[PDB]
């Protein structure tokens, strides 16, 4: 996961 | 969505709710998306990349609540999952974060437009509002960065487009933001997209049309000073979209 992700699975 | 207000699907009737079915039959929310034609939903590639099989996804339209049914809603299988060939993720951000889902009911039908289910218009190529313009974002994402749970009721808020020059200040995101991305934020940094809003619509008025200007993609924290939300710049992807939906 990239640090700035907003993917709920991160 | 941090801050903002609760809403219903009539206020954002192109909003698509995308879920993934698991090993044991349980079903969990993945990402938002937007209905751009009766058979096509647009979203972000990073929502799907870790589980890229179309059979594992379910798409709802006309849905106002996350884990309960909304009267009038429609449920779809994913006929085709199209991810962007040039997608990448670095340690910080996502590039070419765009995805297309072809939807199909178990009766083999596409979407039927209603009061709760409508399409949104794509923008003119390379045509975006001026910086400072107010736009809406919609999603089932977290209401607070520290929350464990997602809201049961759909939310929406307003953010203003930030100039590419400002966003690319090292003060903000430096070079991580490209010309194929758009930044938007609240002047007080008090409202924003957050975890679980990914793939959802950033909608602006250009001329007199509600228009899909962006797709929720990434950002450092949520509603955090000098850290805007970053959105896939839809007006820069029209050949890719048209080519893959024709
Ligand atoms: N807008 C913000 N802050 N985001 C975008 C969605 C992923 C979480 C970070």
């Amino acid at each position: 996961c990239p640090a700035y992700s907003a993917y709920l699975a991160c | 969505i941090i801050g903002g207000e609760f809403t219903t699907i009539e206020n954002q009737p192109w909003f698509a709710a995308i879920y993934r079915r698991h090993r044991g039959g349980s079903v969990t929310y993945v990402c938002g998306g937007s209905l751009i034609s009766p058979c096509w939903v647009i979203s972000a590639t990073h929502c799907f990349i870790d589980y890229p099989k179309k059979e594992d996804y379910i798409v709802y339209l006309g849905r106002s609540r996350l884990n309960s049914n909304t009267q009038g809603e429609m449920k779809f299988e994913v006929e085709n999952l199209i991810l962007h060939k040039d997608y990448s993720a670095d340690t910080l951000a996502y590039h070419n974060d765009i995805a297309l889902l072809k939807i199909r009911s178990k009766e083999g039908r596409c979407a039927q437009p209603s009061r709760t289910i409508q399409t949104i218009a794509l923008p003119s190529m390379y045509n975006d509002p001026q910086f400072g313009t107010s736009c809406e974002i919609t999603g089932f994402g977290k209401e607070q960065s520290t929350d464990y749970l997602y809201p049961e009721q759909l939310k929406m808020t307003v953010v203003k487009l930030i100039s590419h020059r400002e966003c690319q200040q090292p003060h903000y995101y430096g070079s991580e933001v490209t010309t194929k991305m758009l930044c938007a934020a609240d002047p007080q940094w008090k409202t924003d997209s957050c975890q679980g809003d990914s793939g959802g619509p950033l909608v602006c008025s250009l001329q007199g049309r509600m228009t899909l200007t962006g797709i929720v993609s990434w950002g450092r924290g949520c509603a955090l000073k000098d850290k805007p939300g970053v959105y896939t710049r839809v007006s820069h992807f029209l050949p890719w979209i048209r080519s893959h939906t024709k």
